[PDB]
């Protein structure tokens, strides 16, 4: 929605063909970005 | 075509023979009537049924194409992919056509001998005892009733049982008596 580019996208879709199930997990808690600010990271191009 | 029979000397098949592929028709003092030869139809079906399942089995390893996604500047291997799958799909489409075209010729000719080999079977039993009338059909010398038809039908006719009877008829429609 925000303009950009997905690097090596098709090679990903290839791997993705050979997968049946994902389990999303948390690796870098958003909460824990103490020094910097994450909450202020939005755009009209990607609205909700 | 090849073997001489179907669409040959036996001009045309019969609509009255409903129960099977090849068979007999007789005519005698007791009746007239058709009667399919099951034995040898059942053997022909065995062979066609086997042909059909022959193909089915032969194309379970046939080329399966799962797709691949391609980029904007990978255009010329996107093509290579497209040339290949279009390639194989042409090679197997050819194969599947040509095999049918070839098996159909073989199958129609398989019936063609089936019929003829039946006839020649009847012929080799009934020898001198019958006239080859030349259109698929025999008339006997000796007069042959229903129980005796069966024997020809089920290939156990007995030459040396109607011999005299028959060769008394040969003896006379040869005009050989006519000198006394």
């Amino acid at each position: 929605c925000y303009p950009g580019d997905f690097n090596d996208y098709e090679e990903l879709k290839h791997l993705l063909s050979r997968i049946n199930h994902f389990e999303k997990i948390q690796i870098i808690p958003k909460s824990s970005w103490s020094s910097h600010e994450a909450s202020l990271g939005v755009s009209s191009a990607c609205p909700y | 075509g090849l073997f001489g029979a179907i669409a040959g000397f036996i001009e045309g098949g019969w609509q009255g023979m409903v129960d099977g592929w090849y068979g007999y028709h007789h005519s005698n003092e007791q009746g007239s009537g058709y009667a399919a030869d099951k034995e040898s139809t059942q053997k022909a079906i065995d062979g066609v049924t086997n042909k059909v399942n022959s193909i089915i089995d032969k194309m379970n390893t046939q080329f399966e194409a799962v797709g691949r996604e391609f980029n904007n500047l990978e255009r010329r291997i996107e093509n290579l992919n497209k040339k290949m799958e279009d390639g194989f799909l042409d090679v197997w489409t050819y194969n599947a056509e040509l095999l049918v075209l070839m098996e159909n010729e073989r199958t129609l000719d398989f019936h063609d001998s089936n019929v003829k080999n039946l006839y020649d079977k009847v012929r080799l039993q009934l020898r001198d005892n019958a006239k080859e009338l030349g259109n698929g059909c025999f008339e006997f010398y000796h007069k042959c009733d229903n129980e005796c038809m069966e024997s020809v039908r089920n290939g156990t006719y007995d030459y040396p049982q109607y011999s005299e009877e028959a060769r008394l008829k040969r003896e006379e429609i040869s005009g050989v008596r006519s000198l006394v």
